[PDB]
């Protein structure tokens, strides 16, 4: 320090001899030993170390600099005036747009409209500490993924389910943002941000058709982001700029989520047990688009959940018949009509898991629970058609083909309608195997298949569930006889003894047999044609080997800059399908054939979000396999140049930090079903049985092994880079793992990695002192 | 942890060197390194002369890490440098940390009598 | 049994840092191990080399540097011993042959590649030679009488009764490929998907049937999921090969109907046909963390064909490596019997190994335990000899040792 | 070259490119014969029988076209007639000895299939219109190159039958047919009915 300001005097003098004189080479050598000490980072980090023992020379250092800095930019060089410049702001040091918030935001619209908010209030906390993003910039790069998610959403349930997620999830979102971190001011610096953007809130006015900026500017007003005034002159601004009958499914979804909450309140009591006001309200509900709306409002608030409860309950108050006759009874299989029909919908459409109740005290599990549970196709759920859920009797289910066989019904008046939806698999069955010994004519076929059809529309449903396990487990050619029996389960409507509802009824469940059907009649060139409803179905090309498909992806996903929504279905469906490593380690070389630092931080700003389809597995596979194999193999390192290095080293720190700190229902079923032993794996010479902290100790004692050894090349380098993004990346813990003879050996090798781990306390000073020596 | 065979060549040195361990550059994963010093009537020139002695002592004779930047700018440190390379040139194969040292002195010895 | 020797690596062993990876063992008909090890010091090429290893003079073991870019899934001796196929993850299947007729110098001029598919699966296709071997007329003073063969029609005959030489490979997407050797140099290629709804092939294994279709059963791994099984018919329309695929009836696992706790269990983790050229009988694996079972499925008919079990081991240890026999046994109902009565057993046996020390060699109808052998670390890869005498297993450490079984 | 050698010997071979320019007779692939059947062959001519390349003098760097086979000389040397005598003296076959020539056997099959490509052309628009008249001589010339296994029958039918297929050639498959009848017709009693 002392000879640092000895230095500066120097510097002074010479140029107060330099202002005299007007070869005066003494302000040259002088400013030469300047950035040569203060060039090297151990001499900026020993002047750093030495600023907290001696304060207030520092003040004297920064005021001779300043009179330096007058009296050489006096006096400019061609070169020296830079090299002042230079050395001057390196005692002081002693955009574009974010693409990841941009991803993040159209992944959780795309995969989990259902997720809880708080997940997501985490993750992009998460992503606004590792890159360092401002509020403005954060809240548009929100604001503008929204928009254009919505823009590009098909049309259909999913533009339902983007215009929810955009104005009622993402409100509560910023919401528990302003609570978990001025935030008034900087959500207003992003509206004008986003107001400017003219083009793109035009296309979404096209596609909204009205102004969907009043909307989001009211919700702000409501949610208290923003200011009223604040609220006034944006919405003035955005109608000066927009100046050069049916209701739109904004308002349909702002008014209808008080509704949600309102017929919760008022359908507890099954209107105060009346049936027919149910009937009724039931029957307003499958007018078109209707539960659609309600869906997609419960779910972007929370509230599908104790929706679906009631539902089910209402299911398991009309399963068993009180004593009747018949327009009461024709009322209540009207009303397990409408409850089973719109809860497989519900289970169809936002999974599964929120039909599941979680814990059920006692064994009084639903019917529709049970049924979902063991009987329903769903995606990754493929069917055990001689399991015992099939097979439950053989007295009933006599009396159930005799039913069948009788008429119509007419004993509707007592039912069980949870026995007869159980029995109809081994009726069908029993159905299936007369036809085809032959004993049974096609014309009798069907009169059972309009008996089935006929009176309510559930029973079909059940049916063609059975049917679609059976005819997945069939040969080729054994199956021409059953895919006959869908195209009368699923054939256009029987009529004239229709209950009531009729239509609607066979619009949802024509809904229904279409995304059961689907794969079974993708296996062999079928068609049906029940009636998009299947917007991202089947993307991948036919015979095309799927690295081909994985690398155009990703190609254009990088020339574009941001993640679309079919893109992340195709990303999704890779990683099904080829598994983590293979995803992961072609997504890594696509990576490093990389030689621009844009594109090389762009890709890595995508890679995480795409790795944000399962981040625990990827960074398994990343920072366990990946990583040690490229720091090992001896040919591989020369793919550790500098542009993907240091873009790489940055996706692993943010990946082992994302994953320690803490999605996707195919990812939740392939991990139930992997088996591994990570101590077997990892043998190593907290917890340290999860597998995670096993991985991370693994992979710093292979940082400490390569920071000792000989032989320095680029993965010295690499292990370099990762540690100081461990330390930049940090907040005070990832470097918990890390041994202690990393701290002597990094500044051996060279810095940063001492002088932030130390938190310079007076005898850390000692210690920090002492580390920067050697090299 | 340290050899025994290092130990005892430690034990019977000559009490003008004064042999430590090093802890400054990357070690404890290789081979054993050591500033030892020059401590005599003779001269300290460049007291460290940095000797990694590998494992397995009584083979791959220890090799001293060269050091230019220090022996330069001066014409007597040139000269020791020159001279002590050139004994270890002469020195036979398989030699040992008490010859290294003996050489050592030896060269600076001679650079003395020369200057 | 017993252990005739144990050979080691000196000093090259301890892999650090780097995780393991499955390996794979091939004994041909000549006796050459060929199999591959994590050695994991200064390259990963050296978890890409093949090792030769004549099994009289096991110390001299060749090297072959496979030019893998990634790890070797299969390998797969000929129909004689005389060629080697190799097939790691993204494609890539070299068939490495002899290199002026010495067993230490390999070469691989011809091979096939579906870029960036892991194969799963790999085999050569099949040459119509078949025999049976009756004991029960081991006494009978002529070879006529002893073996015998069985009339199989080899897949693909080309322009007489000669077979084409040539492999089928099932990639990890539903693609399936074939390549042809013709007898001049050419090679002609074609890849297929399995079945039009695609999806993910985790296990898959192949048979073949008389007649000449080929049989690949696949799998996700999921074990709550169906088996499915296709039909494969090759043959070369024109110039080019041309593949027909069709689906067979698939089957589901028991221990996922067992109704009490049928969540364990829950990774298919080896599918085997009990001998290639024996399509008609499956043997699955599932297993927990800890725990596993083996099952014997069959497609006999009655729906007309339908996957019923013939039997199932009660609970074991998680099984690290499976070896199927490869003597050809006549298997009939006289033959059991004389083979019970006379004390033969060397093709009624698979070998099971576990992840603790034991292996059990067990019965191939009814799975039920016939030997244990506890090594006194677990075997990753076992292969049984041609004669079913001797099986060679590599260990989770270098270690590489043969056992004689009487 | 090998690894550790590398720019050191593959430049070197680089600085006899000129020398190798001296000695080339530039244009050599395009020069082309008149044949006549009076013996005495110029040397010039000769191709190497395994390789159908010209024989070269020395070892130098010759230009990147003197290593391939020369097949636009032989297939022009074929499509002449009676140019029976100078094919042997080219490819030095010497009739005292039969030897299955595989590349005069390959240049034949590829000599056949552009004989069927140009009958499939038109082959109507003009009645004689050369294509008739390479058949004739594909007859003559196939009749001697087989009969005297220069060539050999049954490669050259199932080669043949690989170029074919796919490739959809069918007009003039009575000529090829025609063919065939003229090895069987001429050979059936001294070969087995298995070739």
């Amino acid at each position: 320090l002392s000879a640092l300001h000895w230095l500066l005097r120097c510097t002074a003098a010479s140029a107060e001899r330099l202002r005299e004189g007007l070869g005066e080479k003494q302000l040259a050598m002088c400013l030469q030993r300047l950035e040569k000490t203060l060039s090297s980072t151990k001499n900026r980090a020993l002047l750093h170390i030495a600023k907290l023992e001696e304060a207030s020379s520092w003040t004297a250092i920064e005021h001779s600099l300043l009179k330096l800095g007058e009296i050489l930019a006096n006096l400019s060089n061609p070169q020296l005036r830079s090299q002042a410049e230079q050395c001057g702001t390196l005692i002081r040091s002693i955009k574009t747009g974010f693409p990841t918030v941009h991803a993040v935001i159209l992944l959780e619209g795309t995969m989990n409209l259902t997720g809880e908010t708080q997940s997501l209030v985490e993750q992009l906390t998460m992503v606004k500490r590792m890159q360092h993003i401002p509020t403005p910039l954060f809240v548009l790069e929100i604001w503008k993924a929204c928009f254009v998610g919505l823009i590009e959403s098909p049309e259909g349930t999913e533009e339902l389910k983007w215009t929810a997620f955009t104005f009622l999830k993402i409100p509560q979102v910023l919401v528990k943002l302003k609570k978990y971190s001025d935030f008034t001011e900087d959500v207003n610096c992003a509206f004008e941000f986003l107001l400017k953007l003219t083009p793109l809130l035009d296309k979404a006015d096209q596609r909204c058709n009205c102004d969907c900026t009043n909307f989001l500017l009211q919700e702000c007003g409501k949610q208290g982001l923003l200011s009223e005034a604040s609220v006034n002159n944006l919405m003035a601004k955005r109608k000066a700029d927009r100046e050069h009958n049916i209701q739109p499914n904004i308002q349909l979804i702002l008014r209808a989520e008080p509704t949600v909450t309102n017929i919760l309140k008022t359908m507890d009591a099954d209107h105060s047990k009346s049936p027919e006001g149910l009937l009724g309200v039931l029957g307003h509900m499958l007018s078109g688009k209707s539960l659609d709306l309600l869906l997609a409002a419960a779910a972007a608030t929370g509230k599908l959940k104790s929706f679906a409860r009631k539902f089910i309950n209402l299911n398991e108050f009309t399963t068993y018949g009180s004593e009747e006759s018949t327009k009461p009874a024709s009322v209540r299989a009207l009303l397990f009509d409408i409850s089973f029909l719109m809860l497989c919908h519900v289970a169809q459409t936002y999974g599964s898991e929120v039909i599941l109740s979680e814990s059920r005290t006692g064994a009084e599990v639903p019917f529709f629970e049970t049924w979902m549970q063991t009987c329903m196709p769903e995606e990754g759920k493929i069917l055990n058609p001689d399991h015992p859920c099939f097979r439950p009797d053989s007295t009933k289910v006599e009396s159930l083909v005799a039913l069948l066989n009788n008429s119509s019904e007419m004993k509707l008046v007592q039912m069980k309608w949870h026995e007869a939806c159980l029995s109809i698999s081994a009726a069908i069955l029993e159905i299936l195997n007369a036809w085809e010994n032959g004993v049974l004519a096609f014309e009798s076929i069907q009169k059972i298949t309009d008996n089935i059809k006929g009176k309510v529309c559930s029973l079909a449903v059940c049916a063609v569930a059975w049917l679609v396990a059976h005819v997945r487990m069939l040969g080729l050619d054994e199956r021409e006889k059953s895919l006959q029996m869908i195209r009368q389960l699923a054939g256009p409507l029987f009529s004239e003894n229709t209950l009531q509802f009729y239509n609607e009824r066979v619009v949802i469940m024509n809904s229904i047999l279409e995304r059961m059907c689907a794969d079974v009649l993708q296996q062999t060139a079928t068609q049906i044609k029940f009636p998009d409803t299947m917007p991202y179905w089947n993307l991948l090309p036919p015979k095309r080997p799927i690295k081909e498909v994985l690398t155009d992806i990703f190609a254009k996903v990088l020339e574009k800059g941001w993640v679309d929504s079919r893109s992340i279905h195709i990303f999704d469906t890779l990683l099904h399908m080829g598994g983590v490593y293979w995803f992961c380690n072609n997504l890594i070389k696509e990576l490093l054939k990389e030689t621009r630092k844009e594109h090389t931080l762009r890709a890595v700003e995508l890679l995480y979000s795409i790795f944000c389809l399962d981040m625990q597995q990827v960074t398994l596979v990343l920072l366990g396999h990946i990583l040690p194999g490229l720091l090992t193999d001896s040919s591989k390192w020369h793919s550790l140049m500098d542009p993907p290095g240091t873009a790489l080293a940055k996706l692993a720190v943010w990946c082992a930090l994302s994953s320690y700190s803490s999605a996707s229902t195919r990812q939740k079923k392939r991990h139930r079903e992997d088996i591994e032993d990570y101590i077997s794996l990892f043998p190593l010479d907290v917890n340290m049985r999860d597998p995670l902290n096993r991985v991370l100790a693994n992979l710093f004692l292979l940082i400490s092994s390569i920071l000792g050894s000989r032989t320095a090349g680029p993965h010295t380098q690499f292990v370099q880079w990762f540690m100081e993004e461990c330390v930049d990346c940090l907040e005070q813990s990832v470097l918990q793992f890390m041994p202690f003879t990393t701290v002597s050996e990094l500044v051996k090798v060279s810095k940063v990695v001492l002088a932030i781990t130390d938190l310079s306390l007076p005898l850390g000073r000692q210690v920090a002192a002492k580390a920067i020596a050697a090299l | 942890s340290i050899p025994s065979v290092l130990q005892g060549e430690v034990a019977r040195l000559d009490p003008k060197f004064l042999v430590n361990l090093d802890p400054s550059h990357c070690s404890n994963n290789g081979t054993v390194h050591l500033i030892c010093k020059l401590d005599d009537k003779d001269l300290p020139s460049v007291p460290p002369l940095e000797l990694s002695v590998p494992a397995d002592y009584p083979a791959q004779s220890p090799l001293w890490i060269d050091r230019q930047w220090q022996y330069d700018a001066n014409p007597f440190l040139q000269s020791v440098h020159r001279c002590m390379t050139s004994r270890l040139l002469q020195l036979p194969d398989k030699h040992s940390v008490t010859a290294l040292l003996n050489t050592w002195a030896q060269s600076v010895h001679q650079a003395c009598l020369s200057a | 049994m017993d252990l005739a020797y144990v050979c080691e690596w000196e000093k090259w062993s301890k892999s650090t840092h780097c995780p393991s990876v499955p390996l794979a063992c091939a004994w041909s008909c000549r006796n050459l191990i060929a199999f591959t090890m994590d050695l994991r010091s200064d390259d990963q090429d050296l978890t890409r080399m093949i090792h030769i290893l004549d099994t009289e003079h096991p110390w001299d073991l060749h090297s072959i540097p496979s030019e893998h870019h990634e790890a070797i899934t299969c390998l797969e001796w000929d129909q004689s011993g005389s060629r080697l196929l190799s097939a790691d993850a993204d494609g890539q299947i070299k068939c490495w042959s002899m290199a002026d007729h010495l067993a230490n110098s390999w070469e691989s001029s011809v091979g096939s590649l579906v870029e960036g598919d892991p194969i799963v699966a790999l085999s050569w296709l099949h040459n119509g030679v078949k025999l049976a071997l009756h004991v029960e007329k081991s006494g009978a003073s002529s070879f006529g009488e002893k073996f015998s063969r069985v009339k199989f029609s080899p897949s693909l005959t080309l322009f007489g009764g000669k077979p084409m030489e040539g492999w089928i490979a099932v990639t990890v997407s539903g693609l399936v490929t074939v390549s042809l050797l013709k007898p001049s140099g050419q090679v002609l290629t074609s890849t297929e998907s399995l079945c039009r709804l695609r999806g993910r092939v985790a296990l898959a294994d192949i048979a073949f049937t008389g007649g000449g279709n080929i049989v690949v059963a696949t799998a996700d791994g999921s074990s709550a999921s169906p088996v499915q099984f296709y039909k494969v018919c090759v043959s070369v329309v024109s110039e080019k090969c041309r593949i027909d695929t069709e689906i067979l009836p698939s089957l589901f696992m028991r221990c996922t109907t067992d109704l009490n706790r049928k969540d364990k269990f829950p990774a298919i983790t080896h599918l085997k046909f009990l001998a290639r050229d024996m399509s008609e009988q499956v043997l699955l694996c599932a297993s927990s963390q800890t725990s596993s079972i083996v099952e014997c499925w069959s497609l006999r008919k009655e729906t007309i064909l339908k996957w019923r079990i013939l039997s199932a081991t009660n609970d074991l240890d998680r099984v690290s490596a499976v070896a199927l026999p490869k003597l050809p046994i006549s298997l009939t109902n006289t033959d059991l019997k004389v083979a019970s009565d006379t004390q033969f057993y060397p093709g009624l046996g698979l070998a099971l190994a576990f992840h603790d020390g034991s292996v059990h060699i067990v019965h191939r109808l009814s799975l039920q335990t016939m030997a244990v052998f506890y090594s006194s670390v677990h075997l990753k890869a076992m292969q049984l000899s041609w004669t079913s005498l001797a099986l060679v297993g590599i260990d989770s450490h270098g270690k590489l040792s043969v056992l004689r079984l009487s | 070259p090998h690894w550790l050698l590398g720019n050191l010997v593959s430049d070197f071979v680089d600085t006899f490119r000129p020398t190798a320019r001296i000695n080339s007779i530039c244009g050599r692939c395009s020069l082309l014969p008149v044949v006549n059947n009076s013996g005495a062959i110029c040397n010039s001519w000769k191709l190497d029988p395994a390789t159908l390349r010209f024989p070269l003098k020395g070892l130098l760097p010759y230009d990147k076209d003197l290593f391939e086979p020369q097949t636009a000389l032989l297939r022009y040397v074929l499509e002449q007639p009676y140019s029976r005598d100078m094919v042997c003296n080219m490819l030095g076959l010497n009739k005292q000895h039969k030897q299955r020539c595989p590349v005069l056997e390959d240049q034949l099959v590829d000599l056949v299939v552009y004989a069927m490509e140009r009958s499939e052309t038109e082959e109507k628009f003009d009645d004689g219109g050369t294509s008739q008249l390479l058949w004739q001589h594909l007859s003559s010339q196939l009749i001697f190159f087989v009969l005297f296994q220069f060539a050999s029958f049954p490669h050259m039918v199932l080669s043949l039958h690989q170029k074919l297929a796919g490739r959809g050639l069918i007009k003039g498959r009575d000529h090829l047919m025609w063919v065939l009848l003229q090895f069987i017709s001429g050979s059936i009693q001294k070969n087995a009915l298995a070739d």
